[PDB]
């Protein structure tokens, strides 16, 4: 299961940035998708999940209302819309999913998180 | 919230090492299981899972990796640390939403 | 025993709101059910369907509900899934019989029969034969929450009804017929 992030850039505080992540090696539609970011400030921090049907979107309080998680199954691509970016949001953003979807329902898609992409830097 | 110790582990090549992770709350979930996983991030690379459900290892993971623990107290054990084992070992809990990671333990070879 | 009253009933409940009919103080004729073509599924666990007439019980509980055919398989011991975990669970033990039939021409409609609901979010799984018919917006970390705000989701959803009517006979003054 391979994940490939893109869209990383340097964006001034107050402005927005949109990330994307292409999936391959598995059926994108059959798995929930997550974003996790990495920074010295937080280590590895989970941000948001979108379920396989694109219906349920759960967000960490730290990004709740500022970030939006979305997906395009037709393109096997995961996206993250980050509005009103702050300096504190500087991090490497990783595309994350799972190989095991035996229990594809809340909260079981947070239990393995065994598929990671290369990560893309957002500043 | 997960806290790991030591922050950095100075282990001589060929010698054993272990990384501790301590949770602020029991990581036992409503179904009786424990969703405490361990990941290793090698410099220049993303994180990869080694151990899951406290002590099980993923396919492709060397038999030198194992672990144990319960409640709040978990340990990742390496029977011998090799040069290729350099990296930051993170503990992760999925039992309580939002899922969290520890700060990571930097294991280096001496 | 009032078996036909359960199986040939004109109205069934949702799975999350499964109803329990108690059968007792009666003669349980399982021949009508056993070799009938009414049922698409006739599955017994540790119990020989042929020999049901020869078994006595303190009572029998007939748990009635409508579930999508795909998830009928979740009504069994040792199962996981949205129904097995959040709507209706069977214990890891022997079980009587799970009897089901296709209801595409009864419950399903051309636009989808959404009168039937199910649970998909809950703060923990259900116990064996536990019934949870509450409807409080789900919050992933125990916090108060109001829909349709972020992280505020209703625990129940609707079925896109093909539906099957399922009646589970759980065994605990009732016996089969005697032959003169
Ligand atoms: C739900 O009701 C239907 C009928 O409305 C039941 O199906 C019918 O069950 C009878 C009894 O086994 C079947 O045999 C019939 O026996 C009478 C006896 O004199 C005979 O005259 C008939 O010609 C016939 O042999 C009948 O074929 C059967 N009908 C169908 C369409 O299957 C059904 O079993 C009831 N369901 C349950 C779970 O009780
Ligand atoms: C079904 O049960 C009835 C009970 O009267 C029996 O007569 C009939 O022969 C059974 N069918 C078969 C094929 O055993």
């Amino acid at each position: 299961a391979q994940l490939v992030e893109s869209g990383g850039a340097l964006v001034q505080p107050g402005r927005s940035l949109r990330l994307s992540c292409a999936a391959s090696g598995f059926t994108f539609r059959n798995y929930a998708m997550h974003w996790v970011r990495q920074a010295p400030a937080t280590g590895l921090q989970w941000l948001a999940v979108i379920t396989s049907d694109g219906r349920n979107k759960f967000y960490a309080d730290s990004v709740k209302g500022r970030f939006t998680i979305s997906r395009e199954d037709s393109k096997n691509t995961l996206y993250l819309q980050m509005d009103s970016l702050r300096g504190e949001d500087t991090a490497v953003y990783y595309c994350v999913t799972q190989r095991d979807n035996s229990r594809d329902y809340f909260p079981h898609y947070f239990h393995d998180m065994d598929v990671w992409g290369q990560g893309t830097t957002v500043a | 919230v997960l806290t790991q110790s030591p922050l950095s582990l100075p282990v001589t090549l060929g010698q054993p090492a272990s990384i501790s992770c301590r949770s602020s709350q029991s990581l036992v979930y409503s179904d009786g299981d424990t969703y405490l996983n361990w990941f290793q991030q090698r410099p220049g690379q993303s994180p990869r899972r080694l151990i899951y459900q406290v002590s099980n290892r993923d396919s492709g993971v060397p038999d030198r990796f194992s672990g144990s623990g319960s409640g709040t107290d978990f340990t990742l054990k390496i029977s011998r640390v090799e040069a290729e084992d350099v990296g930051v070992y993170y503990c992760m809990q999925g039992s309580h939403w939002p899922p969290t990671f520890g700060q990571g333990t930097k294991v280096e070879i001496k | 025993c009032p078996f036909g009253e359960v199986f040939n009933a004109t109205k069934f409940p949702s799975v999350y709101a499964w109803e329990r009919k108690k059968i007792s103080n009666c003669v349980a004729d399982y021949s009508v059910l056993y070799n009938s073509t009414f049922f698409s599924t006739f599955k017994c666990y540790g119990v020989s369907a042929t020999k049901l007439n020869d078994l006595c019980f303190s009572n029998v509980y007939a748990d009635s509900f409508v579930v999508k055919g795909d998830d009928v398989r979740q009504i069994a011991p040792g199962q996981t899934g949205v129904i097995a975990d959040y709507n209706y669970k069977l214990p890891d033990d022997f079980m009587g019989c799970v009897l089901a039939w296709n209801t595409r021409n009864i419950d399903a409609t051309s636009t989808g029969n959404y009168n039937y609901k199910y649970r998909y979010l809950r703060h923990g799984k259900l116990r064996p034969f536990e019934r949870d018919i509450s409807n409080v917006p789900f919050s992933p970390d125990g916090k108060p929450c109001t829909p349709p705000a972020l992280n505020c989701y209703w625990p129940l959803n609707d079925y896109g009804f093909q539906p099957y009517r399922v009646v589970v006979l759980s065994f605990e003054t009732v016996c089969g017929p005697k032959l003169s």
